[PDB]
Order: structure tokens, then C-alpha cells, then sequence
């Protein structure tokens, strides 16, 4: 009931027995021979690229709003995954976003964690557009903001339109999870790989992004430790790609 | 137990609806309102675009239909007995052929497809496929045009259908006729993937996503608030 | 005849007979009903009272800790589609885009509290014709059920389909022709020390299997009509 | 586990599994031929009278005595049952209270829910007599007392001696439940008819008293809420009547 | 099975239009409940909502069919009855027998010249 999961001969990672959400209803998969329209094999890197990726914890405050992360730039320069960004030229792949929070019996609250394929965003200025600087940071959150945000270039962060122009309740459509910290503790979401093109190349185009929202927001008494750490774990699946070239950039 | 027939994605996303109401003259002055020109996109029209971003990726073919009702401007030197109007719609074929004015050797290229309809019948009608190097087109791109990050966010994507362009075939010297065209484009044989929620906020322009940050609902007086209690 | 309705379907010649379409491939999530997208809970605005709806404070139903014991939680009248509650979530979305509906409704109710507080609501459903209830005696001799929040999470009530016809109209307001979903509370909110005493729950509402749309129309919410640009 | 109960199309309870108490080792039931003496036909109305009928939330407090119900007074509004009280001459019915409190685990406190059959209850003031107006309201409880009370026409509402005149320790003679906030949160009694008549006017007669006395107070930090509510839900069973006629009054 | 008759004429005057084209009118049925023109070149004319026809003058007359369109089961000739609850409203005018509306305009620009039809 405390079973471990090792996903190659790096990883370890301890969780209970609960529940998964398996995408829009597909596992991930190799692509078969009447699914693409490239000239070559894929070579698929199963040997090296297949464990767990934990990214730094967010802490989860009173008065925090929501944290966004796209993908596959979440992993630009977490380890293999990264050098294969890198040495290629396109790629394809399915992942298995984790999500666990630590807090007591004596914590409250809820998140909602959604994983948004083709999440795009506008920005903070009309008749203005944004930059990647602010889409995205390689391997960091990115926070929404309870009042408006005002920038230049920068993106409409307020939190009940999601940063998309629609309504924060309705991002249920999407694959999703609740962690409700009086029942629940975990989120498991495994997505698969979702485009119009077989393959495509993982520096221009986030495939998905992935929202964690407090929807109630987080209450203690003045013993608790103030903040949850919310830890995601993100381990990719059946990653094949084609083009091996160089390193551009660098 | 009733039928579900009417939500089908058929059923709501392939009805005609008027997209484009341009108008062209028929004799000289500047080279511009001699002929009409429609780049085909589905967000230029905001009912539609609104049907259409409930989804991500949509697959269907076109059903364009063109209502050409023309008129005999005022002023001296009339016509009289004039003839009998003949139109040119020219369907550019994504990368083909474009015509800068009327009279180009544009619509007499033999790639891009064209109807020749004369005045008084049944409106001209032409059928187009799914024309992509894709598998769908797509509502969304969260992604970028050119390779480094670099481009425009979401705009030159493969998700061209073309342009449609017409004209007067007459010659017509003495007098001018002003037509208006009116463009009835339809989806056929839609397949769409990954729903997405109804836009709540706006919109501002038919290349972006951008919004102003709008309330979720209509508001209240309390949160025990029923209304009216007629009895 | 030689005429053109503008809903009648026809086959017309292609404009490019001789080209092959790009052959299509397996994209996960296809949607063939738009009522599949009607059957999934979205999360109900119910606390919608014009300084919340611009902050999520318009998703959380506030329940105080200490001594109330009589008084209510919330309250809404159960017509989606028309009223402010239920007409911007994933079901009142699709429900303005058509003229007539069918069906029943799935509410679940969870309670966003710590693990350590106990307490009992009395969750009452008045019928169409009939008057909301004022006090907690009034909605107990009603329909009514029991959530005991210390040994379930969430509760779901499903609400029947009660009409004279066949369809109901969505855009009209029959007053007191819709039915009440109101709550009340029974305990309070027992908490031990070093638990917080107040507390939040969070309404999700869907369709369920027999429900049907007819007679599509234009949503009320676009009004732009012009093109953009 | 969580097993939920729904009893005619109004009423849900939501109840995990745990123990009830039946009656005296028997459960409630109709009349059959060799039982009644009245000269026609019972006409049961099961169709609109078997649900659940949750009374208003008491609170209890620190410094708090003991609560008791007449029965069947204490569903005299409540819905068709209260109707079927007035357009009748005769009743005989079961009854399945339904006892729970929603305490956390920081809160400590015993309870003893006993169903007393004929609780008669002595004055206040000897050589004198109670009213109807002291002895039990429509629809809420009454206080038992720490004190002596001293009223005119009153009840004598110390707590020690049970309003009967008898040890408060002895109640565990009638059927009875422990509510152990340590480790029970709930009870159930399912009380059949008891009468020396098969069927008396439910208007003069109190059949039984349900009474909810604390045992051991209740204790709590300064955290804490600082009462339990006690919810009380009373289902009929088994209802049938006699003597159609007007309601009296009114 | 509604059929209409269009005959046109031209306005006397001055200003006459000599050579006028061909005239085109457009019929449209708004469903009961459905978008209706306040006047001429308004939205609902073209809203895809309701049924439209193109007719072009100088053939065969234009031709719709509507079927049964009620929430009820039949048409009432006669309803002992009144419209809202508690008998107040009028004594059956806002019964379900609505069959909708039928507007007709003429799509041309005319400018110069009346035509009446």
C-alpha cells in the first residue's frame, strides 16, 4: 500500500494506492507504420530517457493564486531529455504528470490540476503581443495574479479567465484532477502526445500546459507550518524522434 | 427518451452563414473596387468563430455559395439595354496565383480554380477539400511560426484555405453596374478533437487570443438569493 | 425548385477534383455529440453577488463556524440556461445556444474543510410549483437529504424532470415554474483546536444520460455583429 | 462505507455502517387480525409518510445538561405526518430516530440517547400539576437543568433525576446508545409501538421521550468550536390509522 | 404548404429606371421564438436561424412546407382557458398554437426607380 516506483536506474519515487486520469482516454503509444509522413525510422531512446523528473517544489501560501508550467520546455535542461530538445530535429512524446502535496489533518484546502492542450495565451496589452520570456521560464512556475496585470508584453495573468479569455471553472474539460487536502493528496494525469502533425519540433511549440489552481484557498491556525509544498514529478513516455544533427542553441 | 440527433457535431458546426458582404464596381477610376477579394478564415465572424473555438483541431471540407445581386449606378450616361452580366470567382489555391487588380493574367491562370456565372439562375456554387499539409486544422497554436522562438505567435500556421476573388467578365463601357457578392460558407463532413470551454471575455482582433479581463457571471444580491417568489 | 435555401443540403462540384486529401491519423479526444461535452461537472459560480464575480471569491460557498443553527447556506432557483448561476458553465453554455431542453440535472456539493471538522446540512430540492422553504423545519417535511460532512466528502443530488410538455423553452422565465435548491444548517461546524472554524464548499453541475437540446439558434452572450476588423 | 439512504423521492441521508438498537427485539410492523379491536379496515398511507424527517440542529455546549422530545408531538408540523395526525381519530406507528453529532477528533464527550416508553414526568412544584405548554414543544428540545427548578406549573427539570424521579444512571433500562465522541459518532434507535390499546388518539397520548443526556462534558481547547451540533432525523414506520374526519383543530 | 404569388410593377414618376435588371426577394420564415425585423436591411434577415428562399422573377412560384411545430400534440381551434396561473391573462390568444411569422423584402440596391410588388 506504500508501493515504490523505479523507472530506470536513477529514480525513486514511494506513493500510495490511488487514482490515475489516463488523458482523453488513450495510453501512449509508438507510432505505427500508417501514422506519419517523415522519410526515416524513429530510433526511439528507451533505454535512457524513460524515469522521473521532480522539479524544485512551489510552496503553496495563503494568498498564492495558481502556477502554470508549458511543455516540453519544462524539461529543457532537466538531464537526457533536454540533450535530446537539443540533438534533434523532431520529436514526440507522452508524459505522466504527478502531483503530490505535503500537508497535516489539520491543513484545508483544494487544487485543480489541469493539463490544457494548445493553452494559448494572450497578453496583457491589446494590440500588443507577447514574448517567450513571458510565456514560460525553463524549469520554473509561473504565477497567476489575482488582480489585473498592466505589462507591455508581458501576459494576462489574472486568474478566473486562466490567462486563455474563459471561464476558470469551465478548464474541467480538459484531463484534470482535484487534490482535495481533506480526502485527497496526490494527482496522477498521464497525457499523450496531441497535435495535428505526427511529429513536430519541441522548441517552437508547447504541446500542453500544465495548471495547478486553489480554488478554495489554504487555511491554518497559528501552529501549522504556513505553506504546502506542492512537488510535481513529470516521467515521459515512449519519446521517439528524427533528425540528428547538432545542438542549435548550442 | 428523445434523440440527440441535433447536437451532433454535423448538426451544429455545418450550417451556411453569411461571412463576407463585399461590394465591386464595374467601370474605371481606381484599380481596387473593380473586383472583391476574401481570404478564407473561420474569425473574422464572431458567431462562428465562437461555434468553432469550442474545439482544437477541426477536419472538414467547404461548401461556398455566392449570392451576386448587381445594380445600375446613377448619374449620365446610361446604359439602356445592356446585355447580360457575367462573373468571374476565382478560387486561388493556397500558394497560387494572386491578382493585384482586375484584368491581371492572374484570372487567366489555369491553376486557380473558376466559376463563370451568368445573371438571372441559381447562385454559383463550389466545393472545396481539406487542403492542409497537417491531419486537422487548428484553432489554437500555442507555438511560433519560424524555428528560434522568432515570429509572429500563432499566424502563419498551415492552416490556409485560400483566398476567393471576383470580377466582372463584361467589357461594359457605357454606364456602370454595382454588384454585391455575398459569401454562404458551410462545413462539410466536420470532425473535431479536444472540446474546449466557451470564450467568455470579447473578442479584439481575428489574430490573437488577447482579451480584457471580464467577471465570470452575472451577479446577485445574496447568495440565498432566489428571485421573484411570484406566489 | 431554381431557388437557394440556405438549410438544404447538396452536393457540388469540387473546385479541385484531382487532389488527394492529406490521410487522416489518430488524434486523441474526438467528439461526436456536443452533449458529451454538457455531462462533464463544471464548477457553479454560486456566490455571484457583484464583488466577487471579478475574483474567485464567486466559486466558494462560505460556511461560518460557531452559532447559527437555523439560518442558510445558500439558495438558487434551478432553471440553467436563464439564470446567472448555472448560464455561463459548460451546461448553460450549450443550453443558450438551443431553444428548447430536456432532462435532468446532477449537482454535487464537496466540502473544501479540514479532515478534523464535523458537522451536518440539510440539502432540501422544492418542486416547480412550490414556494422556497423559509426555515430549516419548513425544508425538513420537503425532499431533503442528510450530509453528515464528517463521513462523506461530497454529496450528489440529482434533480428530476418535472414538466407539463415534452421540451421547455430556455430563454423564458417561468417564475415559480423551476424548482429551489436550498441548504441549510443542521449542527454547525465542530472543529477541535488547532483546526480553522470556517470553512468553503464548491458546487459542481452537469447533465446526466436523458437529456436533449432542440431548435438551435445564436447564443445571447456575442453581441458584436460587425467583423472584426 | 458511505452508504447513502434515500426514503420516498425527497429525502437523502448520507450514513457510514455502524450498530442500531431495535426496540425491545422487535421490529415495527402492521396489524394483523388477531391484534385490534376497532370495527374497520387500518388504510395504511405507506405511499407519502415513510421519510426522513431531519429536526433543527441543537448545540452542545460546555455547560449544557440534556435534551428531551414527546413523541409523537415532536412531528406535529412536520409535513404529512402532522396532517395525518389531525385528519385522524386513531394512530399507531414506529419510529426509527436517528441520532448524530459532527465533532473532530480534539473534541472529547459522551452522550446516552435513550427512548423512554410512558416517561410521565413530575411538578416542580409538589401538591400541584404540570401543563402541556412545560412538557414538550412542537418541534424543538427541552432543557434539562443543573439546578433545581421552581417553577408553578413546570417540570422538575433536574438533570440527576431524569424528570422521572429516578437514578439518571438506570435510563440504560429502556433501549439506549452510547455516543463516544472517542470512537462513535453516531446512533440509531428503531422504536416500535408500545401501548396497552392497539391504537390511541395521537393527540393526548406521548407514547415514548426521547432523551440525549452528557454523561461526560464536553471538553475543548481554544482552537476550537466550541459546541457539537446534534442532529436528530426521526423516520416513521409502519404508520396506519383510523376514523376519517376533519382536523381538530384545525 | 404555403405558396407565393409575386407580381412587381414599376412606380410611375420621374426618375425611371429603363433597363432594371431582374428583381430577387427573399421569404423568410422566423420559427415561433425566433429573430424578427424590426424593418427592412436588419440582422434578422440574416440570420442563419431562419428559414430563407432566393426567388428570381419570371418562373415557377416559391414553395415552403412546415411541419407540425408545437410543444403540444395538436392545434386547439378553441381553449376554455387563460394563459398565465392564476386565471388572470387574456381568455386564450397566448395559447402553444403559434405557427410563426413569414416577412418577404426585395434583396436588390435599387437606387434609381420604385418597384412595387
Amino acid at each position: 500500500r506504500v508501493r515504490s516506483i523505479t523507472l530506470g536506474n536513477s529514480t525513486i519515487t514511494t506513493q500510495e494506492c490511488a487514482n490515475v486520469v489516463v488523458g482523453y482516454g488513450v495510453w501512449p503509444s509508438y507510432l505505427q507504420d500508417n501514422e506519419a509522413t517523415a522519410e526515416d525510422q524513429p530510433t526511439q531512446p528507451d533505454v535512457a530517457t524513460c524515469r522521473f523528473y521532480t522539479l524544485d517544489s512551489i510552496q503553496w501560501q495563503k494568498e498564492s493564486d495558481g502556477w502554470w508550467w508549458k511543455f516540453p520546455e519544462a524539461l529543457k535542461n532537466m538531464g537526457l531529455f533536454g540533450q535530446n530538445m537539443e540533438y534533434h530535429y523532431l520529436g514526440r512524446s507522452g508524459y505522466t504528470i504527478h502531483v503530490q502535496c505535503n500537508a497535516s489533518k489539520f491543513h484545508q484546502g483544494c487544487l485543480l490540476v489541469v493539463c490544457v492542450p494548445e493553452a494559448e495565451m494572450g497578453c496583457s496589452d491589446v494590440e500588443r503581443e507577447v514574448v517567450a520570456a513571458s510565456l514560460s521560464s525553463e524549469d520554473t512556475a509561473k504565477s497567476f495574479s489575482r488582480t489585473e496585470s498592466n505589462g507591455q508584453h508581458t501576459v494576462q495573468t489574472v486568474v478566473y479567465n486562466a490567462g486563455m479569455g474563459v471561464g476558470v471553472g469551465n478548464l474541467t474539460i480538459f484531463p484534470h484532477q482535484w487534490i482535495n487536502l481533506r480526502t485527497n493528496n496526490s494527482a496522477t494525469i498521464v497525457m499523450p502526445y496531441i497535435n495535428s502533425v505526427p511529429m513536430d519540433n519541441m522548441f517552437r511549440h508547447y504541446n500542453f500546459t500544465l495548471m495547478i489552481i486553489p480554488f478554495a484557498k489554504l487555511e491554518y491556525t497559528e501552529q501549522a507550518s504556513n505553506y504546502v509544498p506542492i512537488t510535481v514529478t513529470v516521467a515521459p513516455m515512449c519519446a521517439e524522434y528524427n533528425g540528428l544533427r547538432l545542438a542549435s542553441h548550442q | 427518451y428523445h434523440s440527440r440527433t441535433e447536437s451532433s457535431i454535423e448538426n451544429f458546426l455545418c450550417r451556411a452563414a453569411c461571412v463576407y458582404i463585399a461590394t465591386y464596381k464595374s467601370a474605371g477610376g481606381t484599380p481596387t473596387e473593380r473586383y472583391a477579394s476574401w481570404r478564407i478564415n473561420t474569425r473574422q465572424m464572431v458567431q462562428l468563430r465562437r461555434k468553432f473555438e469550442l474545439f482544437t483541431y477541426l477536419r472538414f471540407d467547404m461548401e461556398i455559395t455566392f449570392v451576386i445581386t448587381s445594380t445600375q449606378d446613377p448619374g449620365t450616361q446610361l446604359a439602356q439595354d445592356m446585355p447580360v452580366l457575367t462573373h468571374q470567382i476565382m478560387y486561388i489555391p493556397p500558394g497560387g496565383p494572386v491578382p493585384n487588380s482586375a484584368t491581371d493574367f492572374a484570372w487567366q491562370s489555369s491553376t486557380n480554380p473558376s466559376i463563370f456565372w451568368t445573371e438571372g439562375c441559381a447562385p454559383a456554387r463550389m466545393s472545396v477539400p481539406f487542403i492542409s499539409i497537417g491531419n486537422a486544422y487548428s484553432n489554437f497554436y500555442d507555438g511560433w511560426s519560424h524555428f528560434t522562438q522568432e515570429g509572429v505567435y500563432g499566424f502563419n500556421s498551415l492552416n490556409n484555405m485560400g483566398h476567393i476573388y471576383v470580377r466582372h467578365v463584361n467589357e461594359q463601357s457605357l454606364g456602370v453596374s454595382t454588384s454585391t457578392l455575398r459569401v454562404y460558407f458551410k462545413p462539410k463532413h466536420v470532425r473535431a478533437w479536444v472540446p474546449r470551454p466557451p470564450r467568455l471575455s470579447p473578442y479584439v482582433k481575428s489574430s490573437n487570443v488577447n482579451f480584457k479581463p471580464t467577471a465570470v457571471t452575472t451577479e446577485r444580491k445574496d447568495i440565498n438569493d432566489v428571485g421573484t417568489l411570484r406566489p | 425548385s431554381n431557388q437557394f435555401l440556405t438549410s438544404d443540403d447538396f452536393q457540388s462540384p469540387s473546385a479541385m477534383p484531382q487532389f488527394d486529401v492529406t490521410p487522416e491519423m489518430k488524434i486523441p479526444g474526438e467528439v461526436h455529440n456536443l452533449m458529451e461535452i454538457a455531462e462533464v461537472d463544471s464548477v457553479v459560480p454560486v456566490n455571484n453577488t457583484k464583488e466577487n464575480i471579478n475574483s474567485m471569491e464567486a466559486y466558494r460557498i462560505p460556511v461560518t463556524g460557531g452559532d447559527q443553527l437555523h439560518t442558510q447556506v445558500f439558495g438558487f432557483q434551478m432553471q440553467p440556461g436563464l439564470n446567472s448561476v448555472f448560464k455561463r458553465t459548460l451546461l448553460g453554455e450549450i443550453l443558450n445556444y438551443y431553444a428548447h431542453w430536456s432532462g435532468s440535472v446532477k449537482l454535487t456539493f464537496v466540502f473544501c474543510g479540514s479532515a478534523m471538522a464535523t458537522g451536518k446540512f440539510l440539502l432540501a430540492y422544492s418542486p416547480p410549483g412550490a414556494s422556497p422553504p423559509q426555515n430549516r423545519k419548513q425544508a425538513m417535511l420537503g425532499t431533503h437529504v442528510i450530509w453528515d460532512v464528517g463521513l462523506q466528502s461530497s454529496c450528489v443530488l440529482c434533480i428530476p424532470w418535472i414538466s407539463q410538455t415534452h421540451y421547455r423553452l430556455v430563454q423564458q422565465d417561468e417564475y415559480t415554474s423551476a424548482g429551489y435548491v436550498t441548504c441549510w444548517y443542521q449542527t454547525g461546524l465542530i472543529v477541535p483546536p488547532g483546526a480553522p472554524p470556517s470553512c468553503t464548499i464548491l458546487c459542481f453541475a452537469s447533465a446526466c444520460n436523458d437529456f436533449s437540446v432542440r431548435n438551435l439558434r445564436d447564443t445571447p452572450f456575442i453581441e458584436q455583429t460587425q467583423l472584426l476588423q
